[PDB]
């Protein structure tokens, strides 16, 4: 029986626990005495595990919670639409796309400030924006400031109604651990209404507000003079004179006639190519097939009739030979413990992130965004980085479901009982592979390195010498491209020009063209590989050692996170699930930088540049250059970092403020991770005695922060320094060069 | 380290500037730590890292794989500095089951048991290996700048 | 309890297992030597040749790659030696072993020298 | 109580086999054998990983070193308020019983015991470095 | 092996003794403190350094220490 | 509202005013007074 | 051991190195440290390495052995 | 030696609260070699606020 249940008025709306700090655990509600207390103030704020054990009070938190966080995305959407209204150049960028770089903020004439407002055309000056809003608007149909004014606004509203659903939703109507519960329900309305629903609704929009815009302003016509959208929907003789389809009307929907909806359901492929984005009757279609695909998706599962399937019943069907009981058990463990359910979805919306990337760089939807390298690079690397964190998250919860939440009595001969049981042979075999693909792939490189220095090239791996051609890849690629021919009839195009074919060029710039996979492309891929396989490697091992190893054997006892335990039996520092997130995290770092840097020397280098023959941004040398690290160091570091390093002056100046900024806080991190708190404590007893000397010691004493902590704030200003640096390097490189 | 790469590299980039000519470079540029960043670091390796590469090779290809070579010691001394015992502890036990288990090969067995670096020769060894990899760059870079440039 | 999968208690790996010839028990070790030599010098012999330096070069490629295999199988029967030195202070003892580490050195330079007769 | 003696043939518990078991060191030099007695057929923790039913009865498992043998008495000795003994056995065959080798927990007192390792001082009153220098070996000054 | 020692400031609160993942200490009879009981290490050949012990002792200063020594296999925590 | 102004006593909120006030206070000098080195 | 290093140096200047040559013009001669014997070498780093006056790849030497040894006589 | 409740000083060397103030529990009366139980308003590092002193550690001060 599904059902609405709900308590009245649990938690008093009252400023009383504003004013007591650390109320929400017993341990920190005393008080503080010496400067961890803080730290652990908040550090422990959100882990609403340690405050109660009423599975329902949890669950109530992390509900209001979310609201909160909608509320706070709702202000930031609010913002950019309000700044894109108020403070850019948004509408000549609509009349001049090509020659106008997207600007959304500008700086007050202050301390000299003023210069980082520079000359981005249109009579405005700003900063160039690369979060890719303009062509997002101009994709939506926007074309006026007093648009996003009024979208500005209606976000803010929906904020405010996100903040009262939190605070209502936890104060007064706060819902019942059976109503969290209903796993089944929960996915039916999410399939049906969200994905469903959503991508109706905006192929509703789509077909009736974006299509005749951007097809006028794709024919030339000022924005200005093109019709304004609620005309669009009020008279139905102007969409008739664009696409004669909407003349008949609804009946050839409704009769079965589909074929008629072929002016706005497309299947063309490719890129429009005055524009350079996909064609916006392939996603209207795309957006109404994949609505259609999710509203059959949401009748699935049983809720309050006979007709549905059953998530226990599905999963103790699955059982063979190998596995045992095999799936029995993962619905009780996956609807009583929020970390193993915030483990998979934090896995698969990481990787979806990423696939995200690859697919807005090979398949360009947004109008005049293939041309905007600086975008481009920009939304790649961005979603790219989420993606990665989101991964190490995922392994993160999927340990502390491991040490808080896993009861074998429960969970006896199962598919994680058997993960658990042979974790000796599964590390041990990732390790191997890991050395094997360490081994190979940077061997590689170290042999070219050696060749090149000794004189000897004719020895190498490269295109002219040894070669290791990426057959598989390059077959994939050509049965890509010769697909419309055969296995996709009706498809007019190949789905992207990155299989092959010709060339879309706009403005002059080429917007895409065929990607070569050569030897520098083997290597790279299979360094990708490597780190990816390492990266799982510390993050599994985490997760699988987590509750004991043959070195601690009941490490389960000492938590998810604890610094060690003792000198002793050789020394175990770093035993703890949480140290593996930590080198984790490092990895992940060290993986995704290599990728960026793949992305951007690879497209500079092969694909992006001008069309006079096309020159390119660095003019082809990635093919014979990006086989040594010399080559990488050279070529790809020193020779794009020119850019940054010269631009004092400029507008660009604050790009080389954030890379010196940001190559120190990464030095900065090195103190932390290469240290350890017992000499901190020492020094600050010292200095706690000049204090002392001076009347001046405080009374919530002085304490150098933990091993753990020392750890954290390592790794925070490790990412940050190095990410930050990646960031600045890129954005000076390619709005320079772009 | 941090001291003496500090009087090194002022004394070879106000050396450098005396001996191409132009004092006023360093006058000017040592104000600021992007002024050091540009014209000292970026600027002098610019024959170092041209040691070898896909056209060819000349006498600095050396110093360039030397550079190169300290870089990659430096990096991996900051895996020992980082990273501590019981994750490499828990490791070997793994391989060490792995070496007991597989077939035609536990006939070879180890006569000393392998553990895991201790803490103390962990921070050794990752110490040294920052070192070697700190002195070894810093001599290739000055080596190659003042000889490649005079 | 030891875990059971079919890779390692499978019938048909115990008799592959038990016919390799580490496994007799009842050889001699000169004989063993000699078997994992001509084996294994025999496959050494071919990446030397393809892929060494004077790989390029016509009728000294594969003489200098049969020149690198025996030198290194003359560094690998020196590892067999100075292992049961350390190990062993009929196959595990340090005449058996050292019988053994000569097998190899005899049948490791005989199968590249079969290797070139190629 | 008299010190008890190992039986071989004692029941073990329900387990399908993990990887994180004996290795060679149970053949050449030592393992530990834990012996309990249940009062009912119940799923424990194994301490090399995964699940086990102990039986109703004698219970008998084997493991490499000591502190898993304590990790699995601490949690059949707070969960499940069960009283297990773990011997010490030799490839020779040699069993040498311990804990509680008094018979009673050494987390409480019982006359007879002999206090072993006690400096009769306070920690500060330990002499400096200087006064132990040259002995046969390294040597603290507590250890005097 | 390492090297344990009890001190005379020991109160018997037995938290040493419990902390021990090793059964190393055990408490005998004593005068000295209200307790009438001391910590006692007759078994420091598997005592592997962890310092449990000494993280439970509530005194200021320590009255168990542990000084480590030279390794065995037991001391080292070895399971092979 | 007592426990309000308990709450704006606490230590992040008062560091957080109290930095607005001086950072605000320097924006102001330096606007009005614009690019001082010396005296 | 600091006895046999400089022995060293002195016998493999005066075997491999330009020392009688680099006394006739210091300013425009660059001093020898030792000779190349690498066998895993091109032709290519060969004549990079065969600078001059030398007959095949050396080291050039920064030292500051060749101005001593000027200075305290040697010749 | 001092009463319950009165202030006293430390004079235990490798004591936390040494050179320090604490404030008297109680005195043991028996032949225990570390009778007197004094408070301390602050923690150490191990978050203990109290301990056991002798008589000749302890200074009412
Ligand atoms: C505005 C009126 C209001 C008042 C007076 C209260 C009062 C209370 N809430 Mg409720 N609640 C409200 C609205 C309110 N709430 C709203 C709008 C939400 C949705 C977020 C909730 C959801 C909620 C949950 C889930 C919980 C409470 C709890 C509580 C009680 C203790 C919490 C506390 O003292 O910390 C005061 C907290 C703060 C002062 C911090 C505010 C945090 C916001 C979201 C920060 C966002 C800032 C943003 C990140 C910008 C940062 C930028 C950069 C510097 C990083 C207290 C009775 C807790 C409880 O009852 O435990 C028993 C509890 O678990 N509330
Ligand atoms: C960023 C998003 C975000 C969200 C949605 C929350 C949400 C919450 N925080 Mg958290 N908090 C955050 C970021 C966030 N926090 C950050 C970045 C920190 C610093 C590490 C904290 C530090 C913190 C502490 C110390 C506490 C909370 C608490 C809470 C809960 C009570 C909040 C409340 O009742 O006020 C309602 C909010 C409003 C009425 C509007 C906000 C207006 C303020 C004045 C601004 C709620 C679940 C409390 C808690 O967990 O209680 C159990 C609590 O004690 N937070
Ligand atoms: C078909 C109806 C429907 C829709 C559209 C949603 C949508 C959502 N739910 Mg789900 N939910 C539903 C039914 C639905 N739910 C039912 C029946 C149950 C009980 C089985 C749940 C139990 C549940 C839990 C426990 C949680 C969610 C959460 C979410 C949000 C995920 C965040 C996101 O990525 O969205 C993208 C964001 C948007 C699309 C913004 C628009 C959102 C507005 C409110 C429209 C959504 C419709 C809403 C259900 C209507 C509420 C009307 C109200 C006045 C009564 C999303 C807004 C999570 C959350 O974030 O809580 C805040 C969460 O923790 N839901
Ligand atoms: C389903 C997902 C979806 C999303 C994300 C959007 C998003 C948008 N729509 Mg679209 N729309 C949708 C579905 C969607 N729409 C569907 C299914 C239809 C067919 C009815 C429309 C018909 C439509 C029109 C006619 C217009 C938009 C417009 C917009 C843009 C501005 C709206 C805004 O933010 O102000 C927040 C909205 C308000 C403050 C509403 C104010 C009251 C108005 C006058 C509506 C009055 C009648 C209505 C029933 C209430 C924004 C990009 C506007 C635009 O910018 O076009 C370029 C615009 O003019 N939409
Ligand atoms: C999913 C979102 C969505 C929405 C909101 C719309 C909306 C619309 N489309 Mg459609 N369209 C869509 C998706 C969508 N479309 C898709 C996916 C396709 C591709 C197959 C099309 C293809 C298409 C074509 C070919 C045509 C339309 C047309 C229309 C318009 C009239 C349709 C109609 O008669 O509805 C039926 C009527 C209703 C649903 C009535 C609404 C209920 C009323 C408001 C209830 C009021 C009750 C209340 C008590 C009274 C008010 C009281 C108050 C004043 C106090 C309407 C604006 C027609 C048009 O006009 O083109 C410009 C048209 O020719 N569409
Ligand atoms: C240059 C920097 C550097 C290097 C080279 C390494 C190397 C390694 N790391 Mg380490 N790591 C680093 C930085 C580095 N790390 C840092 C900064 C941290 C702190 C966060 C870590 C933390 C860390 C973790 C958490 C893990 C690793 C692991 C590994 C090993 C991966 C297995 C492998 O690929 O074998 C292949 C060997 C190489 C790639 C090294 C280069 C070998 C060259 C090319 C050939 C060698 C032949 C040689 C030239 C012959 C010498 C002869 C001469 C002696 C005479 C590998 C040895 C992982 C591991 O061991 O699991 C398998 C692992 O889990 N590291
Ligand atoms: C780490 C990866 C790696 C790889 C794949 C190579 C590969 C190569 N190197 Mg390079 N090298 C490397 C790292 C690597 N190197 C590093 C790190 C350095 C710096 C120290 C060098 C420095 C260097 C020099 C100076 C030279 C080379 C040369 C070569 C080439 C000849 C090598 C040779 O003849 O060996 C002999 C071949 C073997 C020993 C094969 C052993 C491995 C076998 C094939 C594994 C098979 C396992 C099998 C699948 C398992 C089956 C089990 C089943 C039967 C039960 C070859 C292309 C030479 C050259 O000129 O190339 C053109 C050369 O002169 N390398
Ligand atoms: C720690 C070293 C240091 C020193 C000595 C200075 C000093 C100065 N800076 Mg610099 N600056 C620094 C670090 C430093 N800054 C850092 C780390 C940054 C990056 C964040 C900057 C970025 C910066 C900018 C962008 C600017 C300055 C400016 C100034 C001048 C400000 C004079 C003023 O504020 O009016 C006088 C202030 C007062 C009178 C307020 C004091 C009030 C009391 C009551 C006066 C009592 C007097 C009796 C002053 C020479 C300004 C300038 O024009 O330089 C020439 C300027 O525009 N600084
Ligand atoms: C620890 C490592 C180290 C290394 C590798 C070097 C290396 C070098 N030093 Mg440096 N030096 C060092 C530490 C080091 N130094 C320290 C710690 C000091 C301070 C004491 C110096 C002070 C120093 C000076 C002042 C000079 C050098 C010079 C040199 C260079 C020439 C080689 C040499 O010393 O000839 C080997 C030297 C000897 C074998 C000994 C020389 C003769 C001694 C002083 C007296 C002999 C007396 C005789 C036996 C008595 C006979 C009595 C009679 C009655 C029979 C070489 C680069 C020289 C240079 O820069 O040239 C360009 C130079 O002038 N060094
Ligand atoms: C090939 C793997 C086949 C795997 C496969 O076919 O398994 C199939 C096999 C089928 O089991 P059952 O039919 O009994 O399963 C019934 C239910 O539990 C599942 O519905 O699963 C196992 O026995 C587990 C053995 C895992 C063995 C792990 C091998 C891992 C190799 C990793 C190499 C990956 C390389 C490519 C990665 C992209």
């Amino acid at each position: 029986k599904v059902k609405i249940a709900v308590d009245r008025n649990p938690v008093e709306t009252s400023f009383e626990k504003w004013a007591k700090p650390g109320h929400f655990s017993r341990t920190l509600s005393k008080g503080p005495n010496t400067t961890t207390w803080i730290w652990n103030l908040h550090a422990d704020a959100h882990d609403f595990d340690s405050h109660t054990s009423d599975l329902e009070e949890i669950s109530r938190k992390v509900f209001s919670a979310h609201f909160g966080q909608l509320g706070i995305i709702f202000i930031w959407l609010s913002g950019m639409y309000f700044h894109g209204a108020r403070f850019s150049n948004y509408e000549a960028w609509l009349s001049d796309p090509t020659h106008i770089k997207p600007s959304a903020q500008v700086v007050w004439p202050i301390v000299g400030q003023e210069i980082l407002n520079g000359d981005v055309g249109g009579g405005f000056q700003g900063i160039q924006i690369t979060s890719g809003f303009f062509q997002l608007w101009r994709a939506s149909g926007i074309t006026s400031e007093l648009q996003l004014y009024t979208t500005a606004i209606g976000g803010l509203v929906m904020a405010a109604a996100m903040f009262f659903a939190g605070w209502f939703h936890y104060h007064k109507a706060a819902p019942k651990l059976e109503w969290f519960q209903n796993v089944e329900s929960m996915l039916n309305h999410h399939l049906g209404g969200l994905l469903g629903l959503g991508s109706l609704a905006w192929a509703g929009h789509q077909i009736h507000v974006s299509l005749p815009v951007n097809k006028l302003l794709d024919a030339g016509v000022d924005p200005k003079e093109i019709p304004l959208p609620h005309d669009l929907l009020l008279n139905r003789a102007i969409m008739a004179d664009l696409y004669p389809s909407f003349a008949k009307g609804i009946a050839p929907f409704f009769t079965l006639n589909w074929s008629e909806y072929s002016d706005f359901l497309t299947f063309k492929g490719g890129l429009n190519p005055v524009t350079g984005g996909l064609w916006l009757s392939d996603t209207a279609h795309h957006h109404v097939a994949i609505a259609v695909l999710f509203l059959v998706a949401g009748h699935m599962y049983r809720t309050n009739w006979g007709i549905g399937h059953s998530m226990k019943e599905i999963l103790e069907a699955h059982r063979g030979p190998f596995t045992g009981e095999g799936h029995v058990g993962l619905y009780e463990i996956l609807t009583t413990s929020w970390h193993a359910q915030l483990a998979i979805n934090l896995a698969l919306f990481g990787s979806l992130s990423i696939i995200v990337a690859h697919h807005m760089y090979a398949m360009p939807p947004y109008p005049y965004l293939a041309t905007d390298y600086g975008t481009q690079l920009s939304l790649f690397t961005h979603h790219t980085w989420i993606g990665g964190f989101c991964i190490v998250g995922a392994g993160a919860h999927a340990a502390i479901f491991m040490v808080r939440d896993y009861d074998p009595t429960n969970n006896y001969n199962n598919l994680l009982d058997r993960v658990i049981r042979h974790r000796d042979a599964i590390i041990s075999h990732l390790n191997w592979v890991c050395i094997f693909l360490g081994f190979h792939s940077f061997g590689l490189y170290i042999h070219n390195d050696t060749m090149s220095a000794l004189g000897r090239p004719q020895d190498m791996f490269s295109d002219t010498a040894i070669q290791l051609q990426p057959v598989f890849a390059q077959w994939i690629q050509n049965t890509h491209f010769l697909a419309p021919q055969l296995t996709a009839p009706n498809a007019l195009a190949a789905t992207s020009l990155t299989w092959g074919g010709d060339l879309v060029a706009v403005g002059g710039k080429v917007a895409m063209m065929p990607i070569s996979l050569g030897t520098s492309d083997f290597m790279v891929h299979h360094i990708h590989a490597f780190t990816i396989h390492v990266t799982v490697l510390i993050l599994l091992k985490g997760v699988l050692f987590a509750r004991s190893s043959r070195l601690i054997p009941d490490k389960a006892n000492l938590g998810f996170r604890f610094p060690c335990d003792g000198p002793g039996r050789g020394g175990t520092c770093q035993v703890s699930a949480w140290d593996h997130v930590f080198l984790g995290l490092f990895w992940m770092y060290n993986s995704l930088s290599i990728v960026i840097f793949h992305f951007s020397w690879k497209m500079q280098s092969d694909v992006w540049g001008t069309v006079t023959g096309v020159s390119h941004i660095t003019g082809g040398n990635f093919a014979q250059s990006a086989n040594t690290i010399n080559g990488w160091l050279r070529d790809f570091l020193w020779a794009q970092s020119s850019q940054v390093i010269q631009s004092y002056g400029s507008a660009l100046s604050a790009y080389g403020l954030i890379f010196l900024g940001a190559h120190f806080v990464w030095a900065f991190s090195l103190m932390f991770l290469f240290s350890g708190r017992g000499y901190w404590q020492e020094l600050i007893e010292s200095i706690v005695w000049a204090h002392n000397k001076l009347k001046v010691a405080p009374a919530i004493q002085p304490r150098a922060l933990s091993i753990t902590q020392g750890r954290a704030v390592g790794v925070a200003h490790y990412l940050l320094g190095g990410i930050a640096t990646t960031w600045s390097f890129f954005l000076a490189r390619i709005i320079s060069v772009g | 380290l941090n001291t003496i790469g500090w009087v090194t590299f002022y004394w070879h980039w106000k050396h450098l500037t005396l001996w191409q000519g132009n004092v006023a470079q360093f006058d000017e540029s040592s104000t600021y730590l992007m002024g050091w960043l540009r014209d000292y670091l970026w600027l002098n390796s610019s024959q170092l890292i041209n040691g070898y590469n896909p056209f060819g090779m000349n006498s600095l290809s050396v110093w360039a794989w030397t550079f190169l070579f300290g870089h990659l010691i430096y990096a991996t001394g900051f895996m020992f500095l980082i990273s501590w015992r019981g994750y490499w502890q828990e490791l070997i036990e793994t391989l060490v089951w792995a070496h007991e288990k597989t077939p035609l090969a536990n006939l070879v067995y180890w006569k000393d048991k392998p553990v895991a670096l201790s803490i103390v020769q962990a921070r050794l060894v990752g110490l040294a290996h920052f070192s070697v990899g700190y002195i070894f760059t810093y001599a290739a870079f000055l080596i190659a700048s003042t000889s490649g440039r005079f | 309890g030891m875990l059971e999968t079919p890779v390692t208690s499978a019938p048909i790996v115990a008799t592959y297992l038990s016919n390799l010839p580490a496994y007799r028990t009842g050889v001699a070790p000169v004989l063993r030597g000699v078997e994992i030599g001509l084996a294994h010098g025999f496959l050494l012999a071919g990446p030397f040749i393809k892929l060494g330096p004077l790989r390029n070069v016509p009728e000294t490629a594969e003489i200098a790659g049969s020149l690198s295999a025996a030198g290194l199988v003359l560094i690998l029967a020196l590892c067999l030696s100075i292992y049961g030195s350390a190990q062993f202070q009929p196959l595990f003892s340090a005449d058996g072993w050292s019988e053994f580490a000569a097998g190899f050195l005899v049948g490791g330079e005989a199968g590249v020298a079969w290797a070139y007769v190629c | 109580w008299t010190v008890p003696t190992l039986n071989p043939d004692t029941p073990s518990p329900i387990f399908g086999g993990s990887t994180g078991g004996l290795l060679r060191k149970a053949q050449t030099e030592e393992f530990y054998v834990i012996t309990w007695e249940a009062k009912k057929e119940q799923i424990f923790e194994m301490p090399t990983g995964g699940a086990a039913i102990m039986r109703q009865g004698p219970n008998l498992l084997k493991f490499g070193k000591k502190e898993q043998c304590l990790a699995l008495t601490t949690q059949l000795r707070n969960k499940f308020k069960l009283t297990p003994c773990f011997y010490r056995v030799f490839p020779d065959g040699k069993v040498q019983y311990l804990h509680p080798a008094d018979g009673v927990y050494p987390e409480k007192v019982n006359a007879g015991r002999v206090g072993a390792n006690q400096n009769m001082r306070r920690i500060g009153q330990n002499v400096n470095p200087i006064k132990v220098k040259f002995s046969g070996r390294m040597m603290s000054p507590a250890e005097i | 092996a390492h090297i344990v020692k009890i001190y005379d400031t020991c109160i018997g609160c037995t938290q040493c003794v419990r902390a021990c993942p090793l059964d190393v200490l055990e408490m005998v009879p004593w005068d000295g403190c209200k307790a009438s009981q001391m910590a006692s290490a007759p078994r420091t050949e598997d005592c592997v350094g962890c310092k449990r012990c000494e993280t439970a002792c509530p005194t200021d200063f320590l009255s168990v220490r542990v000084y480590l020594g030279s390794e065995s296999t037991r001391s080292m925590g070895l399971s092979y | 509202m007592k426990d309000f102004t308990t709450y704006l006593s606490t230590a992040p909120v008062i560091a957080t005013i109290w930095f607005t006030f001086t950072a605000g206070l320097l924006i102001e000098i330096n606007r009005y007074f614009p690019d001082p080195l010396v005296f | 051991i600091i006895f046999l290093w400089t022995s060293g140096n002195l016998f493999h200047v005066a075997w491999q190195g330009n020392f009688e040559q680099w006394v006739t013009d210091p300013v425009h001669i660059r001093p020898i440290a030792h000779a190349i014997w690498d066998p895993h070498f091109g032709q290519p780093a060969v004549e990079a390495f065969t600078r001059g006056g030398a007959s095949g790849p050396v080291n050039i030497s920064t030292s500051g052995v060749y101005q001593w040894w000027y200075t305290i006589g040697m010749r | 030696g001092p009463k319950r409740g009165s202030l006293v000083k430390i004079l235990r060397p490798e004591s936390y609260w040494f050179n320090q103030v604490g404030k008297v529990v109680s005195v043991d009366q028996s032949g225990v070699r570390y009778p007197v139980v004094v408070r301390f308003e602050n923690q150490n590092y191990a978050g203990v606020t109290t301990n056991n002193y002798a008589l000749d550690e302890v200074v009412a001060a």
